[PDB]
């Protein structure tokens, strides 16, 4: 029996996703941050984008 | 054939001196304030102080 799972990562809305638990914003503050999957560091601050 | 009359004439020479003295910081550049890929150019050496 096979199974094969074919994605694409970081280049869409994702809907699915591992079972690592969310935490708090910090704002303001250089953090390591993650976004569905996507990684970084940096400061987060409110923008408007269409 | 002489010259009996004459001018005295402007023109302009415009010349280049300086330009803009551009800096630059290598980790923002390749790595973005990630301490691994700093790591890893760490390797490199003395690219980044030459
Ligand atoms: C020598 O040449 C200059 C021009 O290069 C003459 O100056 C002009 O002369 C005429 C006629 O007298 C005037 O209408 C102009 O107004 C003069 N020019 C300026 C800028 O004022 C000058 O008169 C000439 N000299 C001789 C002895 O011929």
């Amino acid at each position: 029996r096979v199974v094969v799972l074919s994605f694409e990562l970081l280049h869409a809305p994702a809907t699915v996703c591992g079972p690592k638990k969310s935490t708090n914003l910090v704002k303001n503050k250089c953090v390591n941050f993650n976004f569905n999957g996507l990684t970084g560091t940096g400061v987060l601050t409110e923008s408007n984008k269409k | 054939a002489i010259p009996t009359n004459f001018t005295i004439s402007v023109t302009t020479e415009i010349l280049p001196v300086s330009m803009t003295k551009t800096s630059v910081d290598c980790t923002m550049y390749i790595c973005g304030d990630s301490t691994e890929c700093s790591n890893l150019l760490l390797q490199y050496g003395s690219f980044c102080t030459q």
